[PDB]
């Protein structure tokens, strides 16, 4: 028995994997395998450039 | 540990997600629909108006519009209706705990920035929120700072360029060409076939099939032959009622109007002539990298062989001794969320958010002094 | 317009299925009761 | 002839007892009250459908609750005497314009039960 | 409020069904004749009986003319629909109409005045506190348990389909055929002839009705059973009359019913129950159509036919493309279906709310009805 193993309204964060279109289905799966957001935010030699970059762009207007 | 939220807004798309994650929590449609039908049926469930994915499943008893047209809002109620069912229903964060951040298109009108502002700060009580340019959040995620990028979406298409992480201006170029147009003149080119498309959940259903069978081609008389001469470019598509249908010859037609838009007899030019022009009018010296890097934005862009198109005609344009090179991340239709969520991640972006306390002396028109 | 003239808005799709059930039940229990005294 | 065979069950299974469980109920309720009417004079019936046939204690229950005179039974014991009898009654209903639909006295010489429930019923609207 | 129960009528064009709310089967059934003696009468001290209605209508049939106050679901003589109504009330169900709200069905497209008149009698005569007034076809959604579907209701008087979606009922595709087993009796009446068989009163009329309901059945192929009843003499029947007398239907049990699915055997021009469902499901939106093909009910003693599902389904296949699949739900107590929904809509604590009072019948008239019910 599956069906008594797990309720489809028990969990809605589950219920979630029902109401999927198959394309939405890849684009979270690949966007995570990418991890690009982990990617730019552990890389330093990019970071501080843009950390200094908004700051004094702050500094001198807007 | 309070993080702040991204929510990317488009016309026909509504993305949100947590701060320094790597995929947003809901993306669903930016849909409003409406009851069409006499409803008789006493004791079971129904409502005034249904929003978001929900309304995409009852289309046949639904009348669905769009509270966005061309990057700018038609309707602010519905606005507002999509804004609450994003904070509640989809993420059950409380919206007033939280900073929110907020994209927009680059050219608008005045009255667009500060609507937002006293809608966000009034109805939700939101802390903190910032507005960002789209483009240059997309151009964060490619992880350059320079380069001229093109974003295309539902609602507008508009190419700007970045130099040194400051986007000019004066280079900006907009065109009112998008997905929606396009849908519109698919639609029109399928009538001449048989088949006939007028209510709003046939429209719908046209653009699954644009998604679904369009590509671009890269010689247009060629493969009018070829589509003329042979029946090897003819795919079938199955219709939620079981009907079949055959796309034919159209396939190449309705995504070529992005180069010639004399099939929509638009006046202005093809998208590829407006980056050049958008190139020509920054200054000689950064040019070449403005001819280097160039990315791929929006969902409009994800027709097959759209990136060795815009390659050849870019470079047909382009002087001889310039080099030509097209990027196209896999992921360009969710870039600009991407790019916000490194952008609220940084140390030095808490001191970019707008004060709650600050906007109670300054009014609505504070963005216009942060932003 | 009026489509939602001729019934009421916000009810629970649950509870006319649960008494929906509830006479099914009854078929099975066959329970036999009088009609209401006048 | 299954699903046939299953309907036959249904309407002889429910429809039947719900039925007979409510006639049942009303018909010894409609004894007691009329019972209770018919213990001023020395008169008491056992069964509502057979006491009644004879039409003899429908007038004296009638000649009870109205309190006036109606005239005094056909002397006979056979059919046509009891069809009599029970048009006597019925016709000193027409009087009060009490109004009965599908009553005649041959309903209530053969005992025909949801009938003489429903005579007994109307008299006890009216007379209430 | 909890121990009063709103009383349910089913009033169709063949038989009246009466019974409380909360109930799942109704109290009283019996068909909707009035009856009325021709003969002389010669026995003095029998006394006078004007009208037979109901049950006991049928059972001295032998020596009246029979008369149906419904025709096609219209009420064509309100008299004896009156004295249906007051039989059911007292001499079945032995309640005070004061006491009870009543809730009524009808057919889909009727005439206004119908309704009206109905109203009318209710508020005027029988002094109710409320009355409402539903469509049979929604009833039977309800007695399923099914948010969407296709209702083929199929009775006496009229057949009807209407489409449901998400409790969202469509007008424009609603269709109404006016071939019933009203028509159905009337045809094996006249295929009975040339076998040598005649009936032609009002009486012999429930004896071939009798005959439909127990000796007929709906052939899954036409024309191979046509070919079978010719070659060999394994589908003939006995059936007994009243008077000892012995008849042989034969090849007639699969010729009355085929009238539904071909009413060119009629003369009529009109197309097919099945051709009917389909161009109803059809004139809906295309998303839709997908689950109006999942979930087509039936409902009405016209459906009790033997292989009626069957020969259903086949032609829906047909009709259909072949990549959606077709099912046909139709429960054992298909007869009834209507009556149950009724009281399933009657016992909701939200339907408390859309009783039409009596204090607003005395403001507007007996046009409340259309602004109200549907
Ligand atoms: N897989 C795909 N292939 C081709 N075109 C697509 C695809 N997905 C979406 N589109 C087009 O892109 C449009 C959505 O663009 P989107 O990225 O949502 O713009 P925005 O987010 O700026 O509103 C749709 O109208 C559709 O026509
Ligand atoms: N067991 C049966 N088999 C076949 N046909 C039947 C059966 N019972 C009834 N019918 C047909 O249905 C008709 C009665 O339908 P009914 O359910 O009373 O309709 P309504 O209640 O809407 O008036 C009869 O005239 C007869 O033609």
């Amino acid at each position: 028995e599956r069906y008594f193993d797990r309720v489809d309204e028990n969990n809605p964060e589950y219920l979630r994997e029902r109401n999927m279109a198959p394309d939405l289905r890849q684009d979270f799966n690949m966007m995570e395998q990418k991890k690009r957001v982990s990617m730019i935010l552990q890389s330093p030699a990019f970071c501080e450039e843009l950390e200094s970059m908004i700051q004094e762009q702050f500094k001198k207007g807007k | 540990d309070i993080a702040a939220l991204v929510v990317d807004n488009g016309s026909g798309m509504c993305k949100a997600g947590f701060a320094g994650d790597d995929a947003p929590r809901a993306v669903f449609p930016s849909i409003v629909g409406r009851p069409r039908h006499q409803g008789v049926m006493v004791g079971m469930g129904q409502k005034d108006s249904y929003v978001g994915d929900e309304a995409q499943s009852k289309r046949g008893i639904l009348t669905l519009k769009y509270p966005i047209e061309h990057g700018i809002v038609t309707n602010w109620d519905d606005m507002e209706k999509i804004w609450h069912h994003t904070f509640y229903n989809e993420l059950r964060v409380a919206p007033e705990e939280h900073p929110v951040l907020l994209t927009e298109a680059p050219l608008n009108p005045k009255a667009n920035r500060e609507k937002m502002t006293q809608i966000m700060f009034e109805t939700f009580n939101t802390p903190a929120m910032y507005v960002a340019i789209q483009a240059v959040l997309s151009l964060y995620a490619s992880g350059r700072t320079t380069g001229i990028v093109m974003d295309s979406g539902d609602g507008v298409t508009h190419t700007v360029p970045i130099y040194e992480g400051y986007a000019l201006p004066h280079a900006i170029l907009r065109l009112d060409l998008a997905g929606r147009d396009l849908t519109d003149y698919l639609m029109k080119i399928l009538t001449e076939r048989g088949y006939s498309f007028t209510t709003t959940a046939e429209r719908e259903i046209v653009r699954d099939i644009k998604e679904k069978l369009c590509y671009v081609a890269l010689d247009f008389e060629q493969e009018m032959a070829t589509a003329a001469s042979s029946s090897s470019l003819e795919k079938s598509y199955e219709l939620p009622d079981g009907q079949v249908i055959t796309i034919g010859n159209e396939r190449f037609r309705c995504p070529e109007a992005l180069f010639q838009p004399s099939f929509l007899g638009m006046e202005s030019c093809g998208i590829h002539e407006t980056t050049f022009n958008s190139i020509m009018k920054c200054d000689v010296d950064i040019r070449k990298d403005l001819y280097a890097n160039t990315v791929l934005s929006g969902g409009t862009t994800m027709y097959p062989g759209i990136a060795d198109r815009m390659q050849k005609e870019i470079t047909a344009l382009a002087p001889s001794t310039m080099k030509i090179k097209i990027i196209a991340p896999p992921e360009r239709k969710y870039s600009v969320w991407i790019g916000g969520s490194i952008l609220a991640s940084l140390s030095t972006f808490q001191q970019m958010w707008i004060s709650k306390q600050e906007y109670d002396e300054s009014g609505p028109s504070i963005v216009h002094r942060k932003c | 317009a009026v489509p939602n003239l001729f019934v009421p808005l916000n009810t629970n799709p649950k509870e006319v299925q649960e008494m929906r059930n509830k006479i099914r039940e009854q078929n099975l229990q066959d329970i036999k009761t009088a009609g209401p005294q006048s | 002839d299954n699903d046939n065979s299953s309907a036959r069950l249904f309407e002889r299974s429910r429809i039947k007892a719900l039925a007979d469980e409510r006639e049942v109920v009303q018909k010894k309720t409609f004894t007691k009250w009329v019972n209770s009417h018919l213990a001023r004079v020395s008169c008491r019936i056992t069964d509502l459908y057979k006491d009644l046939r004879d039409g003899r204690m429908l007038i004296k229950l009638l000649e009870v609750l109205s309190g006036e005179m109606l005239p005094k039974p056909t002397k006979g014991k056979m059919r046509i005497h009891c069809l009599e009898n029970v048009d006597k009654a019925l016709q000193f209903l027409k009087e009060q314009r009490v109004h009965l639909e599908n009553m005649g006295s041959h309903d209530i010489v053969d005992g025909n039960h949801r009938l003489v429930l429903g005579l007994i019923w109307t008299i006890i609207l009216r007379f209430q």
